[PDB]
């Protein structure tokens, strides 16, 4: 557990996982040599990562007890999980920042159009409509910027959950995948890590175009098939498909 | 590891999705809106806001004709308002969707149970090969082409109707290709599934365990003749049922009872069974039938099959097996509900012939049949030629006694895996029930036992 904690911390050091406003909850002990008694946000995230790994061993052992049919978990799985976490976090933060700067550019452009309207007045009937629509768009975009601010804080836990699902929750049926996801979610809640409540993995990890292409390429519409397709798209270790039929092939 | 294997929960989820798509399209649309709230909704909101951006830099802030930008601005306002209403309503919508899913969950659990009981019928006999597509066809038939769903629209009686015809269609479609002595076994399995499904009725797990294995517990020490009318093996059966808490006082009751002897010698004792089980609360018909079934297993085990039939009637509805009693009507089975991809496999008990059925059906449906004997190599050649010619036109090629050459059935199954140009084309394979018939062919075709 100390080795997993150390390697997770060293690999997640590059990622910006610092939230000064993060308030330390009680309990949630996984690593028994946590550097501070009150852990920081980054250290709490690394503790959540090592917990994900340990609880995957726990789930595998309990599956072996209740009917066998288990695959062993290796540190390569942990490294793949951390790599997925890093790449997904970077991608989502990059898209969020790009959308924010696009919104700012649009703000400057609409302000220039406001200047044009002001110069043109100096018909009034159309001008009143232009000004009221301008005001409405103003508060709409102010709330857009604020909800982007709110979404930014939530990116850390969501990418952790999604990476744990992509890397770890394979070979596992729907019930076990959901049980693992809800256990990780409960751990993040007990660690007071802000992740988006009741998120669905599929749309957060796939676009409408990607899903449309998958359906057009003979993919079943079941949720399990959608998650499997997501894994088949965002892979680091080359996939191994266990398909009794030939639908996946 | 990317696993595509279907399981209990995968089928439960798929069934729930399909039934919530068909029965409650509005709830499914609310689901889709909820899933696009996190995804596509803000995406195309951004796309239309960008559209307003290029409209703005195209009009250059024009004022003489302001409606060109006013229409776009009000469209953005309307979409933003709609998204605001949806996001503000996420919790009510999600709790309503959860309640609706809870309303439709027992159906999905029952469907997964029915498939995995049907899939596990391989142990009973080698001929019971069923694919996933077979059960999905059963489900698609019970959803859309259900004659009992044409009038009812109350969304609460419709669920009970769907479940009832689901069980009935599953039995009818499986038992038509299943031995007669196995009909009662499948009916009991379905009755247990529905007993688990139904609400307000105890599981009776202890009684089921006693009924299956509990009579075989070791109770040699303590066997006494009781009354002279009760024989020694019936006495030990009494002992094993006295192990069960419900039937603790059988011995005292049978000394107390004086009309028990004539019932023990009754022609059909199952029709009128004395009340023996001790329970304060008057049991529901199902529990009463359970107690009666346990007693029939104890006293007069020769009436076990008919008592099981009466249990199937009391649990799965009276005349649940009545479809089997009436003569088999295969014209509807081949005219519809059977794709030309699936060949109709005619399996018959050794010493019986089944080609007369397809012959007089073709007479009833005035259709040409290319009947071909398969024994000779020229038989192989002419069968292949007939298939190749009939897929082009739609002739009903019927092979006979085809169990003789399993390798050619490898080839035939692989060939029929490829699609058929003509929809009206049908294929019939008459064969004997022997363990050398391809399992893949049995799984890929509809099996009829004669």
């Amino acid at each position: 557990t100390e080795a997993l904690y150390q390697v997770g911390k060293e690999f997640t050091s590059k990622m910006d996982l610092e939230k000064p406003n993060y308030i330390v909850p009680d309990y949630m002990p996984v690593v028994y040599d946590k550097l501070p008694q009150p852990p920081s946000h980054r250290e709490a995230i690394v503790n959540s990562c090592v917990f994900v790994h340990q609880t995957l061993h726990q789930a595998n052992a309990r599956l072996a007890k209740r009917g066998g049919r288990t695959m062993a978990i290796t540190p390569r799985h942990y490294l793949d999980f951390i790599n997925h976490y890093a790449n997904l976090f970077h991608e989502k933060r990059s898209e969020l920042e790009e959308q924010q700067m696009h919104l700012n550019v649009g703000l400057r452009k609409i302000k220039e159009t406001v200047d044009q309207v002001e110069e043109l007045r100096r018909k009034v009937n159309r001008s009143t409509a232009l000004l009221k629509s301008l005001s409405a768009e103003r508060e709409r975009w102010e709330k857009t910027s604020e909800t982007f601010k709110n979404q930014m804080s939530t990116i850390a836990g969501d990418c952790l959950l999604s990476a744990a699902f992509i890397a770890y929750a394979g070979y596992f049926d729907q019930q076990m995948r959901q049980n693992l996801f809800t256990t990780w979610s409960h751990h993040l809640q007990q660690a007071n890590i802000q992740f988006r409540t009741d998120i669905a993995r599929t749309e957060y990890l796939s676009n409408a175009d990607e899903r449309l292409r998958w359906q057009a390429s003979s993919l079943p519409a079941d949720d399990l098939c959608t998650e499997n397709a997501i894994m088949l798209k965002r892979f680091n270790r080359y996939p191994l498909i266990i398909d009794p039929s030939g639908q996946a092939t | 590891f990317v696993n595509f294997t279907v399981t209990r929960s995968s089928l439960q989820s798929q069934c729930l999705n399909e039934v919530l798509k068909a029965e409650r399209p509005d709830v499914d649309e609310k689901r889709s809106d909820l899933l696009k709230l996190q995804g596509e909704f803000q995406l195309r909101l951004r796309q239309l806001e960008k559209s307003l951006l290029q409209a703005l830099n195209e009009v250059k802030g024009r004022i003489l004709d302001d409606d060109t930008i006013i229409t776009t601005l009000e469209n953005l306002k309307r979409e933003a308002a709609e998204v605001t209403r949806k996001v503000e309503e996420t919790d009510i919508v999600m709790q309503e969707v959860e309640t609706v899913s809870q309303q439709y969950l027992p159906l999905s659990t029952a469907c997964s149970s029915i498939y995995f009981t049907m899939e596990s019928l391989k142990q009973i006999h080698f001929l019971y090969q069923y694919s996933l597509q077979f059960f999905l066809d059963i489900y698609h038939n019970v959803l859309y082409e259900n004659p009992n769903l044409k009038g009812v629209t109350d969304h609460t009686q419709r669920l009970s109707i769907i479940t009832k015809d689901l069980f009935q269609v599953a039995f009818n479609r499986v038992a038509r290709g299943m031995l007669h002595q196995d009909h009662i076994t499948f009916a009991m399995l379905l009755a247990r599934i529905k007993l688990k499904g139904t609400v307000g009725e105890p599981t009776y797990d202890a009684e089921f365990q006693h009924f299956l294995r509990g009579n075989e517990i070791v109770l040699s020490a303590g066997s006494t003749p009781r009354i002279q009318g009760l024989t020694v093996e019936q006495a030990e059966a009494v002992v094993r049922l006295s192990c069960l808490p419900a039937f603790k006082d059988l011995i005292a009751k049978v000394q107390a009872d004086e009309q028990f002897g004539i019932w023990l010698d009754s022609s059909s004792p199952e029709q009128t069974v004395p009340y023996l089980w001790s329970e304060e609360t008057p049991a529901t018909p199902i529990g009463q039938a359970i107690h009666r079934l346990l007693l029939i297993q104890a006293f007069r085990p020769d009436r076990l099959l008919a008592m099981a039939h009466m249990f199937v009637s009391t649990n799965l509805g009276e005349s649940f097996m009545s479809i089997m009693e009436q003569p088999l009507d295969l014209t509807h089975i081949v005219g519809t509900e059977v794709k030309p991809n699936t060949p109709v496999l005619m399996c018959s008990v050794p010493g019986y012939d089944a080609s007369g059925h397809v012959e007089d059906l073709a007479a009833e449906q005035n259709t040409q049949i290319t009947s071909i004997a398969i024994g000779s190599a020229e038989g192989f050649n002419q069968a292949d030629k007939a298939i190749n010619t009939a897929v082009k036109s739609g002739r009903w090629v019927m092979l006979k006694n085809v169990h003789l050459a399993p390798g050619w059935l490898m080839q035939l199954e692989k060939k029929l895996h490829s699609l058929q140009p003509h929809a009206c084309f049908r294929l019939f394979l008459t064969m004997e029930i022997n363990p050398k018939v391809p399992v893949n062919l049995l799984r890929a075709g509809r099996i009829f036992v004669f």
